[PDB]
RNA sequence: AACUGCGAAUGGCUCAUUAAAUCAGUUAUGGUUCCUUUGGUCGCUCGUACUUGGAUAACUGUGGUAAUUCUAGAGCUAAUACA
RNA sequence: GCCGGCGGCGACGACCCAUUCGAACGUCUGCCCUAUCAACUUUCGAUGGUAGUCGCCGUGCCUACCAUGGUGACCACGGGUGACGGGGAAUCAGGGUUCGAUUCCGGAGAGGGAGCCUGAGAAACGGCUACCACAUCCAAGGAAGGCAGCAGGCGCGCAAAUUAC
């Protein structure tokens, strides 16, 4: 069609939001921002559907327009603003801080953090370039362009940024025997340790990840995010420890709890 | 003979609300009107029945139970601000103007055909 | 576009041969024994059983 | 044929009904914005030279300045052209426009008095005119009153006296836009402040990276000794 | 009320066209544009400023045509419009 | 507010780089019937080469000068389609056959063609300009058109709802 699309049909929305069929015809339609439309989360969904604070669409803008909600220590009134992976949502009214981490089954989970941990965030560097009198530059997965990076930071490494400033505190290299998390494909939300990468020139690089419970799986390089140094994570994990336990013991656990 | 229970509560500081799921047990009589639910809930939470708002009561098949949504505001000012107009109009705190969509959209399309201050004159 | 589902399913299968003694008897015995309204209610239970049996057969 | 005569000096205008060929033969075969000596009109017009500014033909179509014809013509009119105002942005319409050359076949002719004559024609020159509003821009007020930079403008701003039945009189003045106020100076020093912040930011970042890179290339060189 | 900014290229409808075309799965832009959002950049240039200029709407007043969301002439006045 | 200057919190802007939403050109593999369609394309670009032009860019996209190529019984080219293409639907042992205008995705067009203004984005039709076909008002001078948006009406036919809030 002519020009860009403005709407989004409800059934055409990405599955990990878990919008039901009958509520309406349209969906939230995440607006342009740091994270991709397919792999983000509108605040209207997070507030209304996940935290169960707002009932209707009006209550969400009535919350947001009173400027009670910050994303990465910055006030956002846009109810369809895309907050994606590693983004820290802060409610300073009720003093509640959330980090958006994918759960085992492959969706953003309502994972609370201490206010002391809502100071920094981890970020995967997309590229590294230099320009105009050679001040080198870095670009990350949440589109934060940072000047004068540490020259030890190469492409596909992770960096820890203080949210109040815009400067790198510490960084993790992408090497063998490092804790990573999958952010795309069948294995989305699984945490594990790198074993090796198999470089395919002129094509996608494939990496092999071993889980804590002896489960080994492969994934594309683009869908990898280093979260810890060695085996120890630099952030809190969700309810489960990123362990994909199968339907058999899912049933056994559920029936055991009953 | 009516018993009021509350199911999922929440202290919504973000909208200055206490929001909850109302369970009404009325075995013999008909579906209890909203005003009696309001005052009995207001008595239960030790507040004015003016600052209480209840809706969406679906009486179960057989007629032993009725489930609905309730919310109590911290003060009537926050209630006046945050609550939608349709739920004020039932309490009688808001008045709607007696004009149809046909009438206002008609007058709009007539008002298009004149330029200047005469737009207000066409009525 | 409308916010409605069109997920509707038939719950009974009619017999292949419409008039067949031995069958009609067997259905009328079932009605007579369990006071069912019409032969739709017998076909309903046959259809549900058949689907359970087909699920068991394709699992084996 | 009628004459829509206006006097800009007094700001008065009258519609005259002239139905005598002799009085209009002076005006015929003349273009727009042409100075014509209005004598044949009547006695009162002794020393009046008048300009032809517009008018409408018997169908009511107006005439443009630049159309060097007699009858009407179809012109694709865009933004800027007279006898047209667009409804949408960059939206053009083909419309019937009368030729700039005047003839006998005109419903009205629009006349503007450029100069006087001996005595005032009743309708126009007798009655006073008041151009009601004045000077909103500070420099316009200064240019009007010839005030030097030391002199204030709010003191010599225009005051509009306004009175209506069943209410005491009011004197209203306009919000003088483009006037230097402490607020504007504060915005200007607020603008110049950030420039100092950005330069010290660049210098401190560069200095920090220089100290970082120094040890980085020192340790990078150290391992090259092997 | 009007000038200015933005939107009106989405949505909705229908299936005439269309046979390696449309379209589907897979890859490429190292061969290109991109409103908007989100980051970066914005005294890095060595040469009246304590704020410069002109107009036009709106409004008032005189009009034309049988006729339309038609518009000409006259008198003022704004800018994040135009310079 | 601090000792006549120096300032905090925003909002509009902004050359350019990154990003998001895209869009546009491509790569490989895949489509119904027809030989009573067997050779087709290249005068007026067909296939390729060099140089430009034009375009947001790659390119016969276009111009100039050269080469004589490119596709085809593994079905080209031509004709037909009561042909928009998929995700799907009905039926059903296994294999299959038939349907898919129709709510999600992509394409197309606003009676038929053609040309363009504005804009980041349109060859836009609830934007304009012309012609072709229909047709409204009229003082006969001129003026104004676009339901395959929602209702509703006429026609067409075996075949399809309320000028509602």
């Amino acid at each position: 069609a002519r020009g860009p699309k403005k709407h989004l049909k409800r059934v055409a929305a990405p599955k990990h939001w878990m919008l039901d069929k009958l509520t309406g015809v349209f969906a939230p339609r995440p607006s342009t921002g740091p994270h991709k439309l397919r792999e983000c989360l509108p605040l209207i969904i997070f507030l209304r559907n996940r935290l169960k604070y707002a009932l209707t669409g009006d209550e969400v803008k009535k919350i947001c327009m009173q400027r009670f909600i910050k994303i990465d220590g910055k006030v956002r009134t846009d109810i369809t603003y895309p907050a994606g992976f590693m983004d820290v949502i802060s409610i300073d009214k009720t003093g509640e801080n959330f980090r958006l981490i994918y759960d085992t089954k492959g969706r953003f989970a309502v994972h609370r953090i201490t206010p002391e941990e809502a100071k920094y965030k981890l970020c995967k560097v997309r590229k590294i370039f230099v320009g105009t009198k050679g001040i080198p530059h870095l670009v990350t997965h949440d589109a934060r362009t940072i000047r004068y990076p540490d020259p030890l930071i190469k492409v596909n490494d992770t960096i820890q940024i203080d949210l109040e400033t815009g400067k790198i505190t510490d960084f993790i290299k992408f090497d063998t025997g490092n804790l990573c998390m999958v952010t795309g494909g069948a294995n989305l939300g699984r945490i594990g340790v790198i074993t090796n990468r198999e470089r395919h020139p002129g094509s996608f690089d494939v990496v092999h990840v071993k889980d804590a419970n002896g489960n080994s799986f492969a994934t594309r390089l683009s869908n990898i995010f280093v979260i810890g140094k060695g085996n120890k994570p630099w952030i809190s994990l969700p309810r489960g420890k990123g362990i994909r336990l199968t339907i058999a013991e899912e049933r056994d656990k559920r029936l055991a709890a009953k | 003979t009516v018993t009021i229970r509350t199911r999922k509560f929440m202290t919504n500081r973000l909208l200055q609300r206490k929001q909850m799921v109302i369970d009404v047990l009325h075995p013999g009589k008909a579906t209890v009107p909203k005003t009696e639910i309001r005052e009995k809930l207001a008595k239960m939470y030790k507040t004015t029945p003016d600052v209480i708002f209840v809706f969406g009561f679906r009486t179960h098949f057989g007629g032993g139970k009725t489930t609905g949504f309730g919310m109590i505001y911290d003060s009537l000012d926050y209630a006046k601000k945050n609550e939608p107009k349709h739920r004020l109009a039932r309490h009688g705190l808001y008045e709607k103007k007696k004009t149809s969509r046909k009438q206002r959209k008609e007058r709009k399309n007539r008002m298009k055909k004149v330029r200047g201050t005469a737009k207000a004159n066409v009525g | 576009p409308v916010a409605r589902s069109w997920v509707c399913r038939k719950t009974y299968v009619t017999p292949r041969r419409p008039f067949e003694k031995s069958r009609l008897d067997q259905e009328l015995k079932l009605i007579g024994e369990y006071g069912l309204r019409n032969k739709r209610e017998v076909w309903r239970v046959k259809f549900t059983l058949a689907k359970i049996r087909k699920a068991a057969r394709e699992l084996l | 044929m009628k004459l829509n005569i206006s006097f800009p000096a007094t700001g008065c205008q009258k519609l005259i009904e002239v139905d005598d060929e002799r009085k209009l033969r002076t005006f015929y075969e003349k273009r727009m914005a042409t100075e014509v000596a209005a004598d044949a009109l009547g006695e009162e017009w002794k020393g009046y030279v008048v300009r032809i500014s517009g008018g409408n033909d018997k169908q009511g179509f107006p005439m443009k300045q630049g159309v060097l014809t007699h009858g009407r013509v179809r012109l694709l009119l865009s933004k800027g052209h007279s006898c047209y105002r667009p409804r949408r942005t960059g939206e053009r319409k083909r419309k019937s426009v009368r030729g700039c050359i005047v003839d006998a076949n005109l419903s009205v002719l629009n006349l503007v008095i450029v100069k006087k004559g001996e005595k005032d024609i009743p309708g126009l020159t007798d009655t006073t005119v008041p151009r009601r509003l004045g000077p909103k821009r500070a420099s316009r007020i200064r240019k009007l009153f010839n005030l030097s930079k030391e002199d204030d403008v709010r003191q010599y701003v225009v005051r509009k006296p306004l009175n209506k039945e069943g209410k005491k009189p009011r004197t209203k003045a306009p919000k003088i836009q483009r006037l230097v106020t402490p607020r504007v100076l504060q915005h200007k020093r607020r603008r110049i402040a950030l420039k100092k912040q950005r330069t010290k930011k660049n210098k401190e970042e560069a200095a920090e990276y220089a100290k970082l890179l120094a040890k980085r290339m020192k340790e990078a060189k150290e391992k090259r000794q092997e």
